[PDB]
């Protein structure tokens, strides 16, 4: 109903489980632990999965604004 | 935090530096700018599925920059100051 | 400081490869902060470079003019040799 | 801006410079390097010593019927450089320690 | 600095757009904005099995325009 | 302003050709030779890759999907 | 004059579905209602659902986050 534009919703999805996906197709699910302003993002306990198959989890992991395509609460 | 002057620092060193396109360059660096651009002369260039050849001259700009290595023996501790 | 590295091939007839994998040979006659190129007497070879070419020197080669190299497409730029009086 | 990159996702490259430990840096180009960035920026360029730089790769059509294999690779490098602009994710977990 | 593209003579006129990845649209231009980002009022994609969609009016961003044809009398 | 701008500039009132990324090459009377690298031509001949011609009464390419532009030599000299 | 920032603005106070084409991806796109954008693109989808032309499959995915610079073209939809 209000309206929630990216950055409130970038700060209010931090610290819970999301996802990340990429343009190249795969995507990291895990706890949002930080957010930048140029769209990069940290986070921590982070697992890979590429077209819907998980592969492994990294931990923590830096994606760039320019890699990432979007991001999805999980 | 300032790596622009830390590449424009490193000229007459002899390095190497492969591109996002798979070609490979090794020579000495005559010429760095702030914006990654690597100007150098007499280098050996070989690309993907080709042979090498060298170069008088051979200027890339930062934006077709993908990783340069330089030589081990190079004071990275003592270049990084300001 | 200097800024003479792009002045050195200025007025010069360097061939230059862009990021399509085009060979532009021509006077670098203009230059830019973006990388944007201008050749005079350009031409544009597709092929490959003829470098001492014992079966042929010129494969796919278009002469333009006055061409405009865009600085977003180049790659990697080459000395050919100086320019000429006229 | 010192405050924003130790408190962003920056600084979890932070402890890779600052403690001196491992992290995997992955590019668009398939290619993984292992070990610590001595330098960073504010556009993602790095610089490190003693990286592993490890991918894969196919025979591209060695038999000649488009028949070819995967097959890792990876080489060490002393000092080496990596742009922003190639780098497209950077993963710090203990594995350099 | 800051100037936005030419579409004051292109404005209220039937065009046809080219967006990335192969895409023609054709539509009226009813205004523009400084990053490239124009509307296209009764917008009518074409896609490439010959078919033609229409989707009304839309904004079309700068990034993936590839070129502009009239297909009016300017 | 740079000289590649300038010249896209000084090129306007006569025929140039323009290539963009994809390969079309579109030549015509530069009437509009924006700071942007946007080329707005009138009545151009656009060549695609395939190697079909086509002629648009009023042609705009933006300045984000350009290869590579050639004009007349002879306002240089 | 009808810009595109405004009619996007109108788009996401009417809270209508409307659907977002990839950038230089054309075989999927995203379909949703935005409650909001960003000054860099981005805006939040509600009920945001992922749509792929090529296999004819939906995969929603709840309140999403797009970059302005993977959308390419927004157009409306009734559904």
């Amino acid at each position: 109903s209000l309206p929630l534009n990216p950055k409130p919703f970038l700060n209010g999805l931090t610290g819970k489980p999301v996802m990340v996906k990429l343009k190249w197709g795969m995507e990291y699910k895990g706890y949002l632990v930080s957010v930048d302003g140029y769209m990069n993002m940290q986070l921590a306990n982070t697992e890979e999965y590429i077209d819907g198959a998980l592969s492994g989890h990294l931990g923590e992991v830096l994606i760039r604004c320019n890699n990432v395509l979007y991001i999805r609460g999980v | 935090m300032k790596l622009v002057r830390f590449l424009m620092k490193l000229s007459h060193e002899t390095v190497t530096i492969e591109l996002k396109n798979g070609t490979q360059v090794h020579g000495t660096i005559t010429g760095v700018d702030v914006s990654m651009n690597t100007h150098l002369k007499a280098v050996k260039m070989t690309l993907k599925n080709r042979e090498p050849v060298q170069l008088e001259t051979l200027s890339i700009r930062g934006n077709n920059i993908r990783y340069f290595i330089l030589p081990d023996s190079l004071p990275l501790d003592t270049l990084l100051v300001d | 400081g200097k800024s003479s590295k792009m002045l050195q091939h200025i007025d010069y007839r360097m061939r230059c490869i862009l990021q399509d994998g085009r060979i532009f040979i021509g006077t670098f006659k203009a230059f830019d902060k973006h990388m944007n190129l201008i050749l005079c007497d350009c031409d544009e070879f597709r092929k490959i470079k003829p470098k001492n070419s014992k079966q042929a020197e010129r494969e796919e080669k278009r002469v333009l003019g006055l061409v405009l190299l865009r600085g977003e497409n180049l790659v990697s730029m080459t000395v050919e040799g100086p320019p000429p009086k006229d | 801006e010192e405050e924003e990159f130790n408190t962003g996702p920056l600084s979890v490259l932070t402890q890779s410079v600052k403690n001196n430990t491992q992290v995997l840096i992955n590019c668009r180009n398939n290619k993984k390097l292992l070990g610590r960035v001595k330098a960073f920026d504010r556009h993602c360029n790095m610089v490190l010593e003693n990286v592993k730089e490890m991918w894969t790769e196919v025979p591209k059509s060695g038999k000649g019927k488009k028949k070819s294999k995967p097959v890792n690779k990876d080489r060490y490098i002393s000092k080496m450089f990596l742009r922003g602009d190639s780098v497209i994710v950077v993963l710090r977990n203990p594995l350099i320690a | 600095k800051a100037h936005p593209p030419e579409l004051k003579k292109f404005m209220d006129k039937k065009l046809s757009l080219k967006l990335n990845g192969g895409r023609h649209v054709q539509g009226i231009l009813r205004g523009f904005d400084p990053f490239m980002n124009l509307v296209i009022d009764e917008c009518v994609e074409m896609a490439t099995s010959g078919q033609q969609n229409n989707i009304g009016m839309v904004v079309i961003r700068g990034n993936s325009i590839i070129m502009l044809e009239a297909l009016e009398r300017v | 302003i740079g000289v590649p701008i300038k010249v896209l500039h000084e090129a306007e009132g006569h025929i140039v050709t323009c290539e963009t990324n994809t390969g079309e090459v579109y030549r015509g009377k530069l009437i509009e030779a924006e700071d942007n690298m946007n080329c707005q031509m009138s009545n151009i001949t656009v060549t695609y890759r395939d190697g079909r011609v086509a002629q648009l009464e009023q042609v705009y390419i933006r300045g984000s999907k350009i290869r590579f532009l050639i004009l007349p030599d002879m306002l240089k000299n | 004059m009808v810009q595109p920032i405004n009619l996007i603005f109108r788009y996401l106070q009417n809270r209508s579905r409307i659907q977002v084409w990839l950038y230089e991806q054309v075989n999927m796109r995203i379909e949703g209602c935005i409650i909001g954008f960003d000054e860099y693109m981005n805006l939040v989808l509600d009920d945001a659902e992922e749509i792929h032309s090529k296999t004819k499959s939906r995969k929603q995915l709840g309140r999403i986050m797009l970059k302005g610079d993977n959308i390419t073209l927004l157009q409306s939809v009734s559904n």
